[PDB]
């Protein structure tokens, strides 16, 4: 839908852990949901992130893994979330 | 086979729903808010998110679903017949990580 987060950047990781950091997109955003997991797998942990947030922290990663991590926009607006933008680290 | 579907529920939700009614394995399917059409399995492990007494890790599933077809590999008629075939052996949630489905969220 194209105000989706501009860009999504590792900026800190331990073995098992990952601080990531994305930029807003254009539009206002009521919320941030964060999804991570192994690439291939269709299993992922989700947690939410006020608006005003720009980074979070996942931990708990096994080392050595290819994990997907993915960022939406939440309205309280709209029914669905925005667009994605995800990357994949390897710990 | 419908009373474990939830519907427009968001992913936070079921954590909260399942985490609180502490039990392992306990499921219920969801929509997908990320994506239209698509549904979400929710399912309370038995690992804790961190030291002991700390609520159960909730894993989600993305379920897919095209041409009236559900998958998570093979696909399914149903969201049944998907949670029926499932219950028997688990899911593969990550590399040698599954859940099982035993108790339904009612």
């Amino acid at each position: 839908v194209s105000s989706v987060p501009t860009k999504l950047e590792v900026v800190a990781a331990t073995p098992t852990s990952l601080l990531i950091s994305w930029d807003a997109p254009a539009v206002t955003v009521d919320y941030y949901v964060i999804t991570y997991g192994e690439t291939g797998y269709p299993g992922y942990q989700e947690f939410e992130v006020p608006g005003s947030k720009s980074t979070a922290t996942i931990s708990g990663l096994k080392p050595g893994v290819d994990y997907t991590i993915t960022v939406y926009a939440g309205f309280t607006d709209q029914y669905y979330y925005g667009s994605p933008i995800s990357i994949n680290y390897r710990t | 086979s419908e009373r474990w579907y939830h519907g427009h529920m968001s992913g936070g939700q079921a954590e909260t729903l399942l985490q609180a009614k502490g039990e392992p394995w306990t499921f219920l399917v969801r929509e997908s808010l990320s994506q239209p059409g698509d549904f979400v399995l929710s399912v309370l492990s038995d690992q804790p998110k961190a030291g002991p007494g700390s609520p159960l890790r909730v894993t989600h599933i993305k379920v897919m679903c095209e041409g009236g077809r559900y998958t998570v590999l093979e696909t399914f008629d149903s969201l049944t017949d998907l949670v029926e075939h499932f219950k028997k052996t688990g899911i593969e949630e990550a590399s040698g990580a599954f859940v099982y489905l035993r108790q339904p969220y009612y």
